[PDB]
């Protein structure tokens, strides 16, 4: 659910040289702290592919000062498609805007015709306390024809857990699903 | 109107007026043995025809028969 | 086949194919992207050639998201005419594609299916390609 | 004077014409081929129609023998929903239906067959014959 990852501090070291030795630049921060840190690539890859920016990566700093962080953004090398440098937001206790994954619970009526469930958001935005990180959040997609739209204003919402983004926001559609029978026109 | 002929086909009255036609489909009896029937029958599915029945003559077991109605052109 | 429904300037200067992409370096609609490895001008009819091959392949089902649009006019002179005398006349459209560019994106399709569609599509194309699956990096973007 | 047999076919109920494959091996029989429509459509004028299989065997002095089985789960349900043909595109397209008991009373008809002596197991396969043609089962 929540994970652990072994951050080491870094100083004036040349980013590209860390990178060279399989290490990935970063920097952790909040209202109070902001400190130059690095982490191992493979370590972080595994953890990140699993954790993303929804859960809580805990940081095994090199002094038993273990810290509870959320990944605010990963910066990618646009070209050869590898990550270049992470950010680590340190969690406090005042509620924090962040991203909770979505569970489209059910198979729609649109497929069960041929349709395509186009999941607009695979996550939503909500200010919640770090206590309550509802690591999934489900939706009734089951009652869905084609030409069917779902908006954030539905959506169950746990305790509790305020929608950051305005309720009119669209999150789901079932859509016509190609057809060679079309096309030829 | 009704119309009899002609042996050389091109002439025949225009599809503007034409609601009837005739392919002097015969059905034929082929003795065959064993099974060449599978091969054969399908062949007589292209040159479309019509099975009635017919019979196995006694053996040689490869003894066998088939009575089919097929249009004269396709048959040939 | 795609091309600006209307515009301001009929022809336009060729420019240069330098750098890596300015945007859309991450899968952002479907589950499977085709991405670009060399830079080049991809032509309205190639995009289409590539789209079709996937539709023909999915035959009924899936969605296709195409994320390059061809809005650069491509000019040419008449055959056997001499240098100068003016600029060529429009002959089609390319879109300018630069490495790390997510061009197509399929969704609602089995992994087996997608990678055979996105693979064929890449044969239609004049450049080198890599198929990829919506990571998690791409969700963090 | 043709040898013995061990014939394996799959013939329907009612439509009993000498037309093949009631022949290509059933002539290796001198098969009393009209014995089907009588002995078979007498006991099986109680089901109605449908492909009831047949294992016929010839012997030395040119004669046969068989004990057939039961009509499809695609038949006993077609009459109990007002259906000749299924639905063209199952899973989504429902034409007629069958209840939890109307599925149970069918296992009743085909039980001396399959393998399970259960009514809980048998009718599942019948309930499996449901979606297979698109006929819905009422909850
Ligand atoms: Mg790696
Ligand atoms: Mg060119
Ligand atoms: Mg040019
Ligand atoms: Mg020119
Ligand atoms: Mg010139
Ligand atoms: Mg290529
Ligand atoms: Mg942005």
């Amino acid at each position: 659910m929540e994970y652990r990852l072994k951050a080491y501090y870094r100083e004036g070291e040349k980013p590209s040289a860390l990178r060279r030795a399989g290490k990935l630049p970063g920097v952790m921060y909040n209202r109070h702290l902001n400190r130059k840190v690095y982490v191992d690539l493979v370590e972080f890859d595994k953890v990140f592919r699993q954790a993303s920016i929804h859960h809580v990566i805990v940081l095994e700093l090199p002094d038993g000062q273990s810290l509870p962080t959320l990944v605010r953004q990963v910066n990618l090398d646009k070209r050869r498609r590898r990550p270049e440098h992470v950010d680590f937001f340190v969690l406090s206790d005042e509620p924090v805007e962040m991203y909770v994954p979505l569970r489209f619970v059910g198979t729609p009526a649109g497929v069960r015709a041929g349709g395509v469930l186009q999941e607009i958001h695979r996550d939503i935005l909500v200010k919640v306390s770090p206590r309550n990180i509802p690591e999934f959040i489900e939706v009734d997609v089951s009652g869905l024809e084609i030409g069917d739209s779902l908006h954030a204003s539905d959506l169950k919402l746990p305790p509790g857990v305020e929608l950051a983004v305005s309720p009119e926001e669209t999150i789901a559609a079932v859509v016509p699903p190609e057809d060679v029978e079309k096309l030829a026109e | 109107g009704e119309e009899v002929e002609v042996h050389n086909p091109a002439d025949l009255p225009d599809p503007t007026r034409i609601e009837e036609i005739l392919e002097p489909y015969v059905k034929l009896t082929i003795f065959t043995p064993e099974e060449y029937v599978g091969s054969l029958m399908q062949l007589l599915q292209e040159k479309r025809g019509r099975l009635v029945n017919m019979n196995y003559l006694p053996g040689a077991q490869k003894r066998v028969e088939l009575v089919y109605e097929a249009p004269f052109a396709e048959i040939l | 086949m795609l091309m600006p429904r209307r515009m301001k300037y009929r022809k336009q200067q060729r420019g240069r194919l330098k750098g890596a992409t300015k945007g859309g370096d991450y899968v952002a609609f479907g589950d499977y992207g085709l991405v670009a490895l060399e830079p080049a001008w991809i032509t309205a009819q190639q995009i289409e050639a590539a789209r079709v091959a996937m539709v023909r392949h999915f035959r009924r089902g899936g969605k296709i998201f195409i994320r390059i649009f061809p809005d650069k006019p491509y000019t040419k002179k008449p055959l056997e005419v001499r240098m100068g005398k003016g600029k060529g006349n429009v002959e089609g459209y390319v879109a300018v594609v630069k490495p790390g560019r997510v061009m197509f994106e399929v969704a609602g399709v089995t992994e087996e299916q997608a990678m055979e569609a996105l693979r064929i599509a890449g044969h239609k194309l004049p450049i080198k390609t890599k198929i990829v699956r919506r990571d998690a990096y791409d969700e963090a973007q | 004077k043709k040898v013995v047999a061990v014939v394996k076919l799959q013939l329907p109920a009612g439509k009993a014409t000498p037309a093949p494959p009631v022949g290509p091996a059933l002539g290796q029989h001198g098969a009393n081929i009209m014995e089907f429509v009588k002995a078979f459509n007498a006991a099986t004028a109680n089901m109605g129609d449908a492909i009831v299989p047949v294992e016929i065997t010839i012997y030395a002095d040119r004669s046969f023998t068989f004990v057939t089985k039961t009509p499809p789960a695609s038949y006993l349900i077609r009459k109990a929903a007002g259906l000749e043909k299924g639905a063209h595109k199952p899973g989504r397209e429902k034409v007629g239906r069958i209840t939890w008991e109307q599925v149970l009373e069918i296992a009743k008809q085909k039980m001396p067959d399959l393998n399970t002596t259960d009514l809980e197991a048998a009718a599942r396969m019948i309930a499996g014959s449901a979606r297979s043609m698109g006929v819905e089962v009422v909850g």
